Protein backbone atom coordinates (compact mmCIF):
# COMPACT_ATOMS: atom_id res chain seq x y z
CA UNK A 1 0.00 0.00 0.00
CA UNK A 2 2.81 2.34 0.85
CA UNK A 3 4.56 1.74 -2.48
CA UNK A 4 1.38 2.44 -4.35
CA UNK A 5 0.95 5.84 -2.67
CA UNK A 6 4.42 6.97 -3.38
CA UNK A 7 4.26 5.76 -6.89
CA UNK A 8 1.23 7.94 -7.51
CA UNK A 9 2.92 10.91 -6.04
CA UNK A 10 5.85 10.42 -8.32
CA UNK A 11 3.65 10.14 -11.35
CA UNK A 12 1.89 13.34 -10.47
CA UNK A 13 5.04 15.26 -10.01
CA UNK A 14 6.41 14.12 -13.25
CA UNK A 15 3.37 15.31 -15.11
CA UNK A 16 3.62 18.71 -13.51
CA UNK A 17 7.26 19.17 -14.47
CA UNK A 18 6.79 18.28 -18.02
CA UNK A 19 4.06 20.95 -18.55
CA UNK A 20 5.43 23.77 -16.33
CA UNK A 21 6.64 26.10 -19.21
CA UNK A 22 3.12 26.56 -20.38
CA UNK A 23 1.19 26.17 -17.37
CA UNK A 24 2.97 27.39 -14.27
CA UNK A 25 2.34 30.98 -13.16
CA UNK A 26 5.98 31.77 -12.94
CA UNK A 27 6.81 31.18 -16.50
CA UNK A 28 3.63 32.70 -17.71
CA UNK A 29 4.34 35.83 -15.78
CA UNK A 30 7.64 36.39 -17.53
CA UNK A 31 6.05 36.24 -20.89
CA UNK A 32 3.55 38.86 -19.85
CA UNK A 33 6.12 41.31 -18.92
CA UNK A 34 7.98 41.06 -22.17
CA UNK A 35 4.77 41.63 -24.04
CA UNK A 36 3.82 44.74 -22.02
CA UNK A 37 7.12 46.44 -22.74
CA UNK A 38 6.70 46.14 -26.41
CA UNK A 39 3.17 47.44 -26.26
CA UNK A 40 4.12 50.52 -24.57
CA UNK A 41 6.93 51.14 -27.08
CA UNK A 42 4.55 50.76 -30.01
CA UNK A 43 2.10 53.09 -28.50
CA UNK A 44 4.76 55.71 -28.37
CA UNK A 45 5.80 55.24 -31.91
CA UNK A 46 2.21 55.66 -33.06
CA UNK A 47 1.73 58.72 -30.96
CA UNK A 48 4.85 60.49 -32.73
CA UNK A 49 4.00 59.42 -36.31
CA UNK A 50 3.94 62.86 -37.72
CA UNK A 51 7.37 63.95 -36.37
CA UNK A 52 8.88 60.69 -37.34
CA UNK A 53 7.53 61.05 -40.82
CA UNK A 54 8.91 64.54 -41.18
CA UNK A 55 12.33 63.35 -40.05
CA UNK B 1 0.11 -45.12 47.87
CA UNK B 2 2.47 -45.55 44.95
CA UNK B 3 -0.40 -47.21 43.00
CA UNK B 4 -2.70 -44.20 43.61
CA UNK B 5 -0.17 -41.62 42.39
CA UNK B 6 0.39 -43.69 39.28
CA UNK B 7 -3.32 -43.79 38.63
CA UNK B 8 -3.41 -39.91 38.92
CA UNK B 9 -0.47 -39.61 36.58
CA UNK B 10 -2.26 -41.81 34.06
CA UNK B 11 -5.43 -39.61 34.17
CA UNK B 12 -3.53 -36.35 33.72
CA UNK B 13 -1.38 -37.67 30.97
CA UNK B 14 -4.39 -39.02 29.11
CA UNK B 15 -6.18 -35.67 29.39
CA UNK B 16 -3.13 -33.86 28.23
CA UNK B 17 -2.55 -35.95 25.05
CA UNK B 18 -6.24 -35.86 24.21
CA UNK B 19 -6.35 -32.01 24.51
CA UNK B 20 -3.14 -31.38 22.58
CA UNK B 21 -4.28 -33.46 19.56
CA UNK B 22 -7.67 -31.64 19.36
CA UNK B 23 -6.04 -28.19 19.88
CA UNK B 24 -3.56 -28.66 17.00
CA UNK B 25 -6.49 -29.45 14.65
CA UNK B 26 -8.25 -26.18 15.61
CA UNK B 27 -5.11 -24.08 15.23
CA UNK B 28 -4.57 -25.41 11.72
CA UNK B 29 -8.21 -24.76 10.73
CA UNK B 30 -8.04 -21.28 12.20
CA UNK B 31 -4.86 -20.22 10.42
CA UNK B 32 -6.27 -21.45 7.12
CA UNK B 33 -9.41 -19.40 7.66
CA UNK B 34 -7.38 -16.26 8.45
CA UNK B 35 -5.23 -16.59 5.37
CA UNK B 36 -8.29 -16.97 3.14
CA UNK B 37 -9.84 -13.84 4.51
CA UNK B 38 -6.59 -11.97 4.34
CA UNK B 39 -6.24 -12.76 0.69
CA UNK B 40 -9.69 -11.28 0.03
CA UNK B 41 -8.61 -8.14 1.78
CA UNK B 42 -5.54 -7.88 -0.36
CA UNK B 43 -7.48 -8.09 -3.67
CA UNK B 44 -9.90 -5.39 -2.61
CA UNK B 45 -7.06 -3.15 -1.55
CA UNK B 46 -5.35 -3.40 -4.94
CA UNK B 47 -8.54 -2.62 -6.84
CA UNK B 48 -9.24 0.46 -4.72
CA UNK B 49 -5.77 1.76 -5.27
CA UNK B 50 -5.95 1.44 -9.04
CA UNK B 51 -9.29 3.25 -9.15
CA UNK B 52 -7.91 6.07 -7.00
Amino acid sequence: AEINQKSLELELLRLEKETADITHPLYLGQKHQALQAMNSHLEAVLREKRSLRQR
Amino acid sequence: MVEMIESQTLLLTYLTIKMQKNLFRLEEKAERNLLLVNDQKDQLQETIHMMK
